[PDB]
RNA sequence: CAUUGGUGAGCAGCGAAGGAUUUGGUGGAUUACUAGCUAAUAGCAAUCUAUUUCAAAGAAUUCAAACUUGGGGGAAUGCCUUGUUGA
């Protein structure tokens, strides 16, 4: 209950660096800003590790036996990671800025192409064990006039050969004594040669340049060595060359541009296999199966992924996930879908399990600042800044209705009536409260009595009374509903902003100004309690700042609350670096979670370097754009105070560290944190804790199986739910057999029946055993359903995972037999032709 | 675009709005994003869409928005007298 | 001794013992190693960085070190280790039995002397090699030729003559004959230290009497005497700056500099180093620079240098006396007591026997600072009451640190030993806080604690009493009495709700915080020393004087588990971050590792030097012990990280592998009547349901443009009847004769979800349907299996999608009706979903709902 | 003296828009140029692990 | 009578061979430690020169190139672009 980790991040899904997939064509590893998330294409699963990366990601590498993984920091830090521990191996440094890390094809040693080094380094042993210098250097070659930009390494081990700004591209030999094999350099390109490769017969090195040209060299006479056979050339207009792979088993120049365009060849023919229009921002990273047959691509202006099948002309996947820009969100009434806003206007449906969005919802003009969902997960509602809240279906995909105000003003937020009847949005315009119906389109009235702004606005799920929330410092209470129009004002210290009202319908949490969270009755005016929150607050210094972290009030607020569906703890997140949980009735924080550790990002950090701080000012607001290579980074177009506006060009500042919208899950225990980086999901899907309850001496696993091979089928159940760990538990349920079910369903104590429904709820989903799991659920909401009608806030998060495994996999598994039922009576039974 | 980055994006909205849009029917897989899986499985025209209930084409029969066809001569006077009332008060209604 | 779970990482917080100390240069920048016992460090001489520790422990103390530009000559008991990168890359073994004293380089040669007045030379195998590696000769010195060898030094230009410093006279060995080529005359005092001069044929001397003699080797005479009043000279060194000084580091912590132009002492540095742990055990100006690295033997390594001259025209004269520059510090004496400071493992507190405490980094090893001790004014305005000659406090042996409230008040109390009060201290200023903790009835403090909230601060007195202090101001707020013997333990809950304390009596008394009234009470057996709480799961640990770890639940009030196997006192121990291991370390030299739910150990680790306190790290990765000798902190790195753990007791050997490895794989199906699912994606339904429709949505909106010359047979081109029909229909047609099809649909199953398509859409049948009725036997006698349920009705209704118009035109057909009855007796079985679904749904909704 | 990409030194004159004359000094591009301030003689660098050293006067290397 | 105002005389109290305020300079941190240099599969580090050269490889838009300009109006003379006269 108390334990979150990191489990995943969501959305985002490349923001720079190389991509790389695993030894099959399976894992996908994109960066992200700092971690290496992991993407299953064929068993559909996401996953992303739990270290921070200190600045963004340049490179990766994945070891051929699955094992390693290496990630490097713009100015060259370094991070092992073991794939099949998932932890972090050790932490090494490079001096200098890195450009492409990649393996050996044996998997013995590693190569990195930093500055105009080349580094050759034994990789550690796995199977050994951490020490403090596991790394050993083979070699280091230096033979570079400028940075080197890229590498390759042989289909043996034994050849490397590095292509740099310089116009050379020279190979190395691994081992000494093959130096006198190969050490002539390759040159006469016209601008930076970005690639350089091997055919599959190592006879024959291709290159590729930024200019657009490729040659292709071959040892050959004129006792004699390595002429330029033939000339092979782009024509890119003005797009110029950025990044290329090369499958050398199926010959194909996966080639990049600068005009967003892909192409691709066939190399001793040359033949343009087929040419594509991957967007309008350039393709800054390639890289292929071993098999030839994925490709992957990535722009990182918007921050795109494309993975591409050539020989079907087909894709797998081209998402998009935005960076800096998303306002709000909402899980489904199932645990599986999560609805990001965006500042686009672009309304996604992000999935949690395979980390991907469904579909995109483009209609708006201006950026979508709150969406709720109602009626049980068919429609979803959006306010936006283009003066219009509008309803969508999510068996169509289409708007029902746009809503519209009467003088056009702006609407922040948003409120559903459960019943879904009645569609609330608030401005800052106008500071009143329209409210619209949801079949006619027309606004039923106006609700009015606000100074200031209204910040958020939420309803009720047990009798629909709504409750806004001003920045006069005043929650007022609206009835709406039959005859009575009745309004309760609750002053409060401060500004209040950000409400959300507990699943019981009696209680309403705050986050005023103050920093202070409190927590209001309905019924009466009065409040229960509140919790203090200045404190617990971690706030950034920013690079352009004039004050302590300590004295600046800029973070110290909560820009949202949301309970959970418990009703018993409130996780709150703002503009500051760090998310809380509150317990609500002993009133006291659990575990405070940052969000991220970026100096890349501005509102990381407590306390700033000193020594970035020259006499004239800090050495992170000199303007490094000046110095950038190409044209397209050097030209500065932001406008002059523009804060959190369209493009992230337009800042000519880092992006801030902002948390945005915060919810629970519904289903288990997890919840999702709106960031900066992209959408956080923090979940306990672990379960490495030991969280024992009411343990006797005499209980150990070694009690629990031996109750279980003589028959005690209550006890071997109940002696499992004592230490709650799951394997014990998956060794007793799968256990006991189908005539004893409902005998032993009943005889379950009241205390365990969240336990129990919060595994079956979890574990069935990925499970393979429909027809024993139901009997389960058929056992126990038969016999002991009245004490669930009882206690409904208590299960609403179990309930609720059982109810999302008979929707999603249950019910299709039936209407499969049911058309597999109907379509023989059909043919079996009619008549035949001709 | 430029003033509302300078303006820091807090917008004021257009007065009016008044268009026009043509909605083609697919199988509604193919309306999403790229990605081996998918939410919903039907078309994006509703049922209701693809066949509203039609006044028939023959003189001779008279059908209802619900469905229930009437033809001329199977009428009795005094339901020919309600039915002409009954398309009395709709179109006077615009 | 070897563990299964744990493994030795490194050890934090040494710098030096006492082995001098020996530099080397690279280009122009310099590097310093020092030794730490059986392991020496590199330090970096420009920022006193960590540059390189060495991959092995060596199997004893390196006596003697020294380095030639990239290789560090290491010199333990029998053996000299030739380093580079701390990397051994060649053992060089010595032919005796005797130990080696000092250590010698110079040209091809290397000179190592052992203990027994012997001698070895190693040469240079080729001149082309870096390490000398070939075993020369043995040079022997007999007592009547001189003493006991002070040490080796190699002059400047002598062709292979080897200064033998002895502790009565000076010899000269030509290695490339073996013969003495000069022998020195006999000094009247027993010489301590030598060490060359920066002009020719001069080596300097040092006594055990206060005399550093210079010495001649062409004239063989004694050139130059300098008499220091009672002092034992230690290290000798020359500046090479161009102005003449001589710096002499005495054994009484002296540094004496001179200045052989003037004849005159120019500052005396009095305690750089401590007397008692070996004064000045190395000195050394570094090369053509005015910076003097001394390095003692109480685990410290200072560095001072001469500011220029405020003189303009004199200069040589008007000497500005040493300066204080960087420095590295550990502890000179073992800790007592240590902990964590933060989640991520970042630092880590420690006190020790030396009285001051001291901040290390596990992760940056020059980020190590002793915290400050300087105390606050206080608010009050009268003044503090303490000695003016001030003393460090004293030392540490209860320390306390909640880290939810860091940088805005104090967050670490710490208990001294003896002292009625117990301080606070600022964990991020560095600094004594500026509250003082007091008991009120004139106990000691032998336990602290702090709220989770970081408001309150517990102290438990040695007569009862739990005062309880508040954190800002430092204000009285609750005075708890239950206990009458020693309180030795106190915490508080997660929630802030409940209290425990243990006592020397035995009473382990719950307490309510909210309210104040007693919950309840517990007494065991023996009195009890020590207590770990784990607040994440409300479960305890006690140390007993029985020898066992008692275990006790927070919240059900009754003792859990019990674990017995120790054999001497409990020193200390600690719970895993996810409570499933406890790690005590006891006086029977050993640490175990409980296994909470098995209640067993599962390790059991013999270290010879007894360790005090075992921490883990707040992160599931580190594990930290002290020991009772040596200085630092051994760091354990965590196996179970990286590797699932065995859980036997396998400790009583030395002294269900569903359980062991305590993980389970779940059966593939219970029974035969329950229907299951395909093991893997849930996707595989989906995909063969909806594979036309994700194709024409997954191309490109336009077509790419071609060339006209491509390779029709291009997929083929990938650079590196019946025989002719596929591995399916064959497999079908074999299955066909034996009427069976268990190894046909386990095939079906590994197919992907592209190849499916091209393969029931390939069934062959027009005239005779072999081929359809074979497979519709085949996912009859599927069902019958139950495995599998999802999928094989998948591949019935792909049949009616690429075939139903070809098995509704051939209906009433004897052949292909007798299987689909075949179906239909099967596929009725399997309507007991479908109305336990409905069941399972409209309860599931009228339960939540209503 | 411009040097470009090319590696083609080119005297400019403000007078006249074309380059008065091209001198292809280097392959590859021209990392630097100096010029004797006597006007008779130039030394280019060009990026080829080259350098040249031209006669002004009559454009002959 | 009240000071939540300024100055300045005293006392209780706190009080180990002194106390308080203010400030110059240097060092160690302020992200996670695999050494310096060069012509770099090696050499130096007292230095690369009386081996530092030859050989090899190396020349696309047959001469693409302001994605970069505050807004109106003009541009004689320039320049650009096209057309043309003459050799």
């Amino acid at each position: 209950k108390s334990d979150f980790k990191f489990s995943n991040l969501l959305g985002t899904v490349y923001r720079q660096g190389n991509i790389t997939f695993s030894d099959d064509g399976k894992q996908l590893l994109s960066p992200v800003g700092n971690r290496v998330s992991v993407f299953d294409l064929i068993n559909n699963k996401s996953f992303t590790f739990e270290y921070e990366h200190r600045k963004n990601i340049a490179a990766i590498d994945l070891n051929k036996q699955g094992t390693l993984l290496i990630s490097i920091d713009e100015d060259g830090r370094a991070i092992l990671v073991n794939f099949k521990a998932r932890n972090v191996l050790h932490h090494f440094n490079f001096k200098e800025k890195c450009s492409a890390v990649k393996f050996s094809p044996d998997g013995r040693l590693f190569a990195l192409a930093s500055g105009r080094f080349l580094q050759i380094w034994k990789t550690p042993d796995v199977n050994k064990d951490r020490q403090f210098a596991p790394f050993v250097r083979h070699r280091v070659h230096a033979g570079h006039f400028q940075d080197i930009t890229s590498l390759t390494w042989s289909q043996d081990s034994r050849f490397i050969l590095t292509t740099s700004k310089d116009l050379s591209a020279k190979i190395w030999s691994v081992d000494s004594e093959e130096k006198n094999l190969a050490a002539t350099t390759f040159n006469g390109h016209r601008d930076y040669v970005m690639g350089a490769f091997f055919s599959h017969d190592q006879e024959k090195i291709y290159t590729v340049s930024k200019d657009g040209a490729v040659f292709v060299w071959e040892f050959t006479k004129r006792k004699y060595s390595w002429r330029i056979t033939k000339k092979h050339f782009f024509y890119a207009n003005q797009a110029k060359v950025k990044c290329v792979t090369f499958h050398p088993a199926t010959r194909l120049l996966a080639v990049g541009f600068t005009s967003g365009e892909f192409r691709l060849y066939d190399l001793p023919d040359f033949t343009l296999i087929q040419q594509l229009s991957m967007g309008q921002n350039p393709v800054n990273t390639v890289s292929v199966n071993q098999t030839g047959e994925w490709l992957a691509f990535g722009s990182s202006k918007l921050g795109q992924l494309l993975v591409y099948e050539w020989q079907s002309e087909s894709y797998i996947l081209k998402q998009q996930g935005h960076f800096d820009s998303t306002n709000s969100l909402a899980y489904s009434p199932d645990g599986s879908r999560v609805v990001t806003a965006s500042e686009d206007g672009k309304i996604k449906v992000w999935d949690i399990t395979s980390g991907f969005c469904l579909a995109t919802f483009e209609e708006h003009t201006s950026s979508v600042t709150a969406v709720q969902f109602a009626k049980r997960g068919q429609v979803m509602f959006s306010s936006s800044l283009d003066g219009t809240v509008r309803a969508w279906d999510l068996i169509r995909y289409r708007n029902f209705r746009t809503f519209t105000g009467t003088e056009r003003i702006q609407f922040n937020c948003l409120a559903v009536d459960p019943s879904g009847e009645v569609v609330c949005a608030g401005s800052l315009d106008n500071f009143d409260i329209h409210v619209w119906s949801v079949q006619t389109g027309q606004l039923l009235d106006a609700l009015s009595g606000h100074e200031g702004p209204v910040s958020c606005l939420s309803f009720s799920q047990e009798n629909s009374v709504l409750a806004s929330a001003s920045w006069d410092k005043t929650i007022r209470i609206w009835s709406i509903f039959g005859r009575s129009q009745q309004v309760e004002p609750i002053e409060v210290y401060s500004d209040v902003l950000a409400l959300s009202m507990r699943p019981d319908g009696k209680e309403v949490a705050v986050s005023t100004l103050k920093g202070q969270i409190s927590i209001f009755n309905i019924e009466d005016a009065k409040q229960v309690g509140n919790i203090d929150c200045r404190k617990d607050i971690i706030s950034g210094r920013f690079n352009q700042d004039r004050f302590t972290a300590k004295n600046s009030e800029r973070s110290k607020f909560f820009t949202t609350i949301h309970y959970s569906f418990d009703g018993m703890a409130i996780v709150a997140g703002g503009n500051n670096n760090s998310i809380c949980l509150y317990d609500v009735p002993n009133e006291v924080l659990l575990k405070r979670f940052i969000v991220s550790r970026n100096m890349a990002l501005n509102g990381t950090l407590e306390f700033l370097n000193s020594k970035k701080m020259t006499e004239a000012g800090s050495l992170d607001l000199i303007d490094d754009a000046g110095e950038n290579s190409d044209l397209e980074d050097r030209i500065d177009n932001s406008l002059p105070g523009s804060q959190r506006g369209g493009d992230l060009s337009t800042r000519k500042m880092r992006p801030e560290v902002r948390v945005t919208s915060v919810q629970f899950s519904p289903t288990a225990n997890a919840f999702a944190a709106a960031s900066t980086e992209g959408l956080l999901i923090y979940s306990t899907n672990d379960t490495i804790l030991f969280d024992p309850f009411d343990l006797d001496v005499d209980v150990t696993p070694h009690s629990t199986v031996e109750a279980l091979r003589e028959k005690q089928f209550l006890n071997a159940l109940v002696m499992a739910f004592r230490l709650n760990e799951e394997y014990l538990i998956n060794k007793v349920y799968e256990a006991i057999p189908i005539k004893e079910i409902p005998l032993v369903a009943s005889n379950i104590p009241a205390i365990y029946l969240p336990r129990i429904l919060k595994f079956i709820g979890d574990f069935a989903i990925e499970s393979q055993h429909i027809e024993f799991n139901l009997i389960w659920i058929k056992a126990l909401l038969s016999a002991s359903g009245g004490y669930i009608n009882e206690h409904k806030y208590l299960f609403s998060t179990a309930m609720r995972s059982i109810q999302r495994f008979i929707v999603r996999v249950a019910k299709e598994v039936v209407n499969t037999t049911t058309d597999n039922k109907y379509t023989y009576r059909f043919l079996v039974s009619t008549d035949g032709s001709m | 675009y430029k003033l509302d980055v300078l303006s820091s994006v807090h917008f004021v909205p257009k007065p009016a709005s008044t268009s026009l849009e043509i909605r083609v029917e697919t199988p509604t897989i193919s309306m999403e994003d790229a990605q081996p899986l998918y939410m919903s499985n039907a078309s994006s025209l509703a049922p209701q869409e693809i066949y509203n209930v039609g006044k028939a084409e023959k003189d001779g029969e008279i059908r209802l928005k619900n469905g229930v066809a009437m033809s001329k001569e199977e009428l009795t006077r005094e339901d020919k007298n309600r039915l002409r009332r009954a398309l009395k008060r709709k179109r006077s209604k615009a | 001794k070897n563990s299964k779970i744990f493994s030795p990482f490194r050890i934090i917080g040494n710098v030096s013992n006492g082995v001098p100390f020996a530099t080397g240069t690279l280009g122009s920048t310099f590097y310093i190693v020092t030794c730490v016992g059986k392991t020496f460090q590199i330090y970096d001489a420009n920022t006193l960085h960590l540059l390189f520790v060495s991959e092995k422990e060596t199997p004893s103390s390196i006596v003697a070190l020294s380095a030639h530009f990239h290789y560090v000559y290491a010199a333990y008991e029998n053996k000299v280790g030739i380093y580079k990168r701390g990397i051994e890359e060649h053992l060089l073994e010595l032919e005796t039995d005797a130990n080696v004293e000092h250590l010698c380089i110079f040209g091809d040669y290397l000179c190592a002397s052992t203990d027994d007045n012997s001698i070895f030379i190693y040469k240079k195998s080729d001149p082309q090699d870096k390490y000398p590696s070939e075993f020369y000769t043995k040079l022997t010195v007999t007592e009547i030729q001189g003493g006991e060898i002070v040490s080796l030094q190699h002059l400047a230009t002598y062709l292979n003559k080897l200064t033998v410093v002895t502790k009565s006279n000076v010899l000269l060995f030509n290695v490339r004959t073996g013969k003495l080529v000069f022998t020195s005359n006999e000094f009247p005092d027993q010489i301590t230290t030598a060490e060359p001069a920066p002009v020719l044929d001069i080596i300097a001397l040092g006594t055990v009497t206060g005399e550093v003699i210079m010495f001649n080797m062409r004239k063989g005479k004694r050139i130059r005497t300098i008499k220091i009043p009672q002092s034992r000279i230690s290290s000798l060194s020359f500046r090479t700056d161009g102005s003449s000084h001589l710096s002499v580091g005495t054994s009484s912590g002296d540094l004496i500099f001179y200045d052989l132009d003037r004849r005159s002492r120019i500052h005396v540095l009095k305690n750089i180093h401590r007397e008692s742990y070996g004064g000045v055990t190395q000195a050394t100006f570094l090369n053509g620079q005015p910076i003097i690295v001394t390095s003692g033997g109480d685990n410290s390594l200072k560095e001072y240098v001469f500011d220029p001259s405020l003189s303009q025209g004199s200069g040589d004269v008007v000497v500005q006396p040493p300066r204080y520059l960087r420095s590295r510090g550990g502890h000179s004496q073992p800790p007592s007591y240590i902990a964590f400071a933060d989640s991520q493992s970042h630092f880590m507190l420690s006190a020790s026997k030396d009285r001051s405490l001291w901040s290390f980094s596990l992760r940056k090893d020059a980020q190590s600072q002793e915290m400050s001790q300087r105390l606050h004014k206080k608010q009050d305005g009268g003044r503090v009451g303490g000695s003016t000659i001030k003393s460090k406090f004293p030392e540490i042996v209860a320390l306390a640190i909640e880290n939810a409230r860091i940088g805005e008040w104090e967050n670490i109390i710490t208990a001294h030993k003896d002292e009625k009060f117990a301080r606070t201290w600022d964990m991020r200023n560095k600094r004594v806080g500026r509250w003082t903790f007091d008991t009120t009835d004139d106990g000691f403090v032998k336990s602290v604690a702090m709220s989770q909230c970081g408001n309150f601060g517990f102290i438990g007195s040695s007569n009862g009493s739990i005062t309880i202090y508040n954190m800002q101001s430092g204000i009285l707020r609750k005075k708890y009495k239950l206990h009458k013997r020693a309180v030795t333990g106190i915490s508080l809950d997660g929630m802030n709700r409940k209290m425990v304390s243990c006592g020397l009596d035995g009473i382990v008394g719950f307490y309510d915080f909210n309210k104040s009234t007693l919950l309840g009470k517990l007494k065991l057996d023996a009195p009890i020393t020590a207590m770990v709480y784990h607040r994440s799961s409300d479960l305890f640990a006690l140390a007993l004087d029985d020898l066992s770890i008692v275990v006790i639940d927070a919240v059900t009030q009754r003792v859990v588990r019990q674990l017995w196997g120790h054999s001497n006192r409990i020193t200390a121990f600690d719970f895993s971050p996810e409570g499933r291991w406890i790690v005590s370390a006891s006086l029977d030299s050993t640490i175990r590792t409980w296994d909470l739910p098995t209640g067993g150990c599962i390790d059991g680790i013999i270290v010879d030097n007894v360790a005090t306190n075992v921490k883990f790290s707040p992160n599931g990765d580190l594990l930290a012990t002290t020991h009772v000798t040596g200085n630092g902190i051994c760091i354990w790195t965590n196996r179970a990280q990286f590797k699932t753990v065995s859980t036997r007791t396998i400790d009583e050997s030395e002294f269900l592998n569903d359980i062991d490895f305590n993980t389970y794989t779940s059966l593939e199906q219970i029974d035969k009547e329950l229907l299951t699912l395909s093991i893997g994606p849930r996707s595989k339904m989906n995909t063969l349901l909806h594979l036309d429709v994700i194709r024409k949505r997954s191309k490109p909106k336009e077509a790419p443009k071609k060339s006209e010359k491509l390779p029709f047979f291009l997929q083929l081109s990938g650079e590196k009847r019946l025989g002719f029909e596929s591995h399916f229909t064959k497999q079908l047609r074999e299955g066909s004769q034996s009427k069976d099809y268990s190894s046909l649909l386990a095939t079906l199953i590994n197919f992907s979800p592209a190849a499916v398509d091209l393969e029931i859409r390939s069934l062959n049948s027009f005239e005779p349907f072999d081929e359809i009725v074979w497979f519709i036997d085949a996912l009859t006698q599927g069902l019958k299996s139950n495995k599998n349920f999802e999928l094989y009705e998948t591949f019935m209704s792909l049949l009616f999608k690429a075939h139903g118009d070809v098995i509704h035109a051939n209906n009433k057909n004897q052949d292909i009706a007798s299987a689909l009855q075949n179906w239909e007796d099967v596929h009725k079985k399997e309507d007991r979903l479908d109305d336990l679904v409905k069941f399972c749904m409209g309860v599931a909704a009228f339960v939540t709902t209503a | 003296h411009l040097g470009h990409s090319n590696g083609t030194v080119s005297l400019w004159s403000p007078s006249m828009p074309e380059p008065l004359v091209k001198l292809l000094s280097a392959r590859g591009p021209v990392n630097s140029i100096a010029i004797d301030r006597s006007g008779y003689y130039m030394a280019t660098t060009g990026a080829d692990r080259s350098m040249k050293i031209w006669d002004i006067r009559n454009f002959k290397q």
